[PDB]
């Protein structure tokens, strides 16, 4: 259970090829979270990829009144 | 526009009194000192992390540009990341690169350097894709030069003006662009703003570790 | 309106709840305060350091010794607690800039999102800003903004301008848009189809310079009334 | 002071990038089009 990152060298935890937000920042891309703890390269998001083309476009149809918290 | 700065950490009782353990004894009835400042560079360390992320972390997808790079004319090859680079870069930013050069340790970042062109890529691939309207929700294509007659009713002309002169709009938008490159391959302290920040900091660190003569 | 007002309703009660049920919601005020806390603490703790001198007590120093070296004891005592004195104070004064940059930061939230309606972009909230409201908390201010965000987005197709008897008209507000087989105009954060006419449309030149323009008639309105 | 700076990077990449500006000399010299974000070493450069 020995792992080799560019911060430094990593005991105790497993690498998971799975991919989650970051919990606790390690460093270098690695996070580290318990679920048995496990480290691994934090997820930036969910791709979206949009369909653009030069003679579409896209009309909204509804809404929706959100109310946010600000501290 | 800096951000953030070189991550350092300071290890006290080993830089105070090396490898002399009498000297760690006589240390120790000083009181809290390195604890006081393990955590304020600890407090800077997360601070400049909390910057890097709030600054590019604002959009939660990463958009992805369409294969089909025509947009009505203009050319974005110069800011659009590049397949063939293993980096996955873009010639400015590549070039910005390019341009920019014990007891005392410097933690890397957060957020490594491709991280951040992800990041990059994704808020040009959806402010071209999808106008501006996936900064305030869902995204929503439409044609650029929709979206650059729309910005131009933004700053009071009618879109006319831009759609009987689009040829000559797109060939001077290129050019500029051009222009952009050739000066900062040119101009070497138009980066100054952000190599004076390194030339601060590890200077810093050299001057402290003067004080151990 | 009826839906607007729901909606609203239903914001409202989601925040109340969202504010009971979590607790870390609330960290930035809650961080603040204990900083303060931690900063006294440790200051007490500086006075049970001996900072090198045989005891860390005045009264000992003088009881056990005479003048003229208890005096160097006490000299060794006084500087190091001045040092630290002047560390807290020192530390205070970068907190209190900071709260500074975050309190001109607060009033000017505080003037531009409530009192008024701000065009920036998040600077009032994610999406397109209506309103918000201010709120008193411990050492601190919490801001309810109540914005606007668009959905059920819905595909169309498009042309600049409408070729019409050799005239290019294009749209005074809104967008030209396509269901199919017919051409409306649309304005362009909310679906409502109109018939293109000739006063939500303005000429400007011949259809042979824009690049897209497409063909359709352009009803007037003019012309039944003069018919009769 | 880097803090304040990157606040307000934060600032010019939510409002010049995300939208458009209508605040005179926020986003480049003249009427404001739109921008451009790129990375760079310990820092970002802005093409309005
Ligand atoms: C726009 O969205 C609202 C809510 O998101 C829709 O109102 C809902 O309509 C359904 C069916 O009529 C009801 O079962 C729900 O109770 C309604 N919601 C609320 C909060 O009242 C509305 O129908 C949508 N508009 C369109 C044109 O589809
Ligand atoms: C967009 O710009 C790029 C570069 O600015 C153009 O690529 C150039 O193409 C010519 C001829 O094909 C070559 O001689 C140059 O060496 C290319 N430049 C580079 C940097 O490789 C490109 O042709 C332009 N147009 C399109 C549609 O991409
Ligand atoms: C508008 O049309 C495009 C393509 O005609 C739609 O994009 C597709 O969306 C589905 C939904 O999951 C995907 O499975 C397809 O892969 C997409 N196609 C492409 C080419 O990317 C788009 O969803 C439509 N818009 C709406 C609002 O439905
Ligand atoms: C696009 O919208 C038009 C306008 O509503 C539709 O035309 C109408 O369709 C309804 C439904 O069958 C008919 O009852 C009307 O008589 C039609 N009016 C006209 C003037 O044709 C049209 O059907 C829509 N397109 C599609 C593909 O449904
Ligand atoms: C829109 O209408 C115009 C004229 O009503 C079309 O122009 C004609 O196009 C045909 C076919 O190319 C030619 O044979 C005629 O000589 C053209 N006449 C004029 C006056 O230009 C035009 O093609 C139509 N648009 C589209 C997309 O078909
Ligand atoms: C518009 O897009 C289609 C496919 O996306 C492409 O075939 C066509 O060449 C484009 N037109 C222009 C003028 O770029």
């Amino acid at each position: 259970n020995v792992f080799q990152t560019r911060a430094g060298c990593l005991i105790g935890a497993e690498y998971v090829n799975n991919s989650y937000e970051c919990d606790i920042p390690i460093g270098a891309g690695i996070c580290a979270s318990y679920q048995s703890i496990i480290a691994y390269t934090m997820s930036l998001g969910a791709e979206n990829s949009v369909a653009y083309s030069n003679n579409s476009i896209a009309i909204p149809t509804n809404f929706t009144i959100s109310v946010t918290t600000e501290i | 526009l800096p951000v953030s700065m070189t991550k350092t950490s300071v290890d006290c009782t080993m830089y105070i009194c090396g490898d002399s353990t009498e000297c760690s004894n006589l240390l120790l009835q000083y009181g809290s000192f390195c604890t006081q400042l393990k955590r304020a560079l600890t407090g800077i360390a997360v601070e400049q992390d909390k910057n890097t992320q709030e600054v590019f972390a604002q959009v939660k997808q990463i958009y992805k540009t369409p294969p089909i790079k025509y947009f009505g004319g203009f050319n974005f090859s110069q800011i659009l990341p590049d397949p063939s680079k293993p980096s996955k870069r873009s010639p400015i930013e590549d070039l910005l690169f390019n341009k920019v050069t014990k007891g005392l340790t410097v933690l890397p970042p957060l957020l490594t350097d491709e991280m951040i062109a992800q990041y990059t890529s994704a808020l040009l691939a959806g402010t071209i894709t999808s106008g501006w309207t996936f900064g305030a929700g869902p995204a929503l294509q439409i044609p650029f030069p929709m979206q650059m007659a729309y910005r131009f009713n933004g700053i009071g002309v009618t879109q006319n003006v831009l759609y009987e002169n689009q040829k000559l709009i797109a060939n001077q938008f290129n050019s500029a662009i051009g222009k952009i490159q050739d000066s900062l391959s040119s101009t070497p302290s138009a980066l100054g703003k952000l190599q004076d920040v390194v030339n601060h900091n590890a200077q810093a660190l050299n001057t402290l570790v003067k004080q151990l003569s | 309106q009826k839906l607007i007002a729901n909606q609203f309703n239903s914001a409202i009660g989601k925040i109340q709840d969202s504010l009971s049920s979590t607790p870390s919601a609330l960290g930035k005020l809650q961080d603040v305060v204990n900083h303060n806390a931690q900063a006294l603490n440790t200051l007490v703790k500086q006075l049970s350091s001996k900072f090198g001198a045989i005891s860390s007590v005045l009264n000992d120093i003088f009881s056990r010794l005479d003048p003229p070296e208890a005096e160097v004891q006490i000299d060794r005592l006084i500087t190091g607690r001045l040092q630290s004195l002047q560390t807290y104070v020192t530390q205070q004064l970068i907190r209190a800039a900071e709260i500074r940059a975050s309190a001109n930061l607060a009033a000017t939230k505080m003037s531009e999102c409530v009192l008024g309606q701000s065009k920036r972009v998040d600077f009032c909230g994610k999406g397109y800003h209506l309103m918000s409201f201010p709120q008193s908390a411990p050492h601190g201010v919490v801001f309810l903004h109540v914005t606007y965000v668009p959905a059920q987005e819905k595909n169309f197709t498009t042309a600049p301008a409408i070729c019409h008897d050799g005239k290019a008209h294009f749209p005074r507000e809104g967008v030209f848009v396509s269901n199919g087989t017919h051409w409306f105009v649309t304005q362009r954060n909310f679906y409502e189809p109109q018939i293109i006419t000739t006063d939500n449309t303005f000429v400007s030149g011949n259809c042979d310079v824009v690049i897209g323009i497409v063909n359709n008639t352009v009803y007037d309105p003019l012309q039944p009334e003069l018919d009769s």
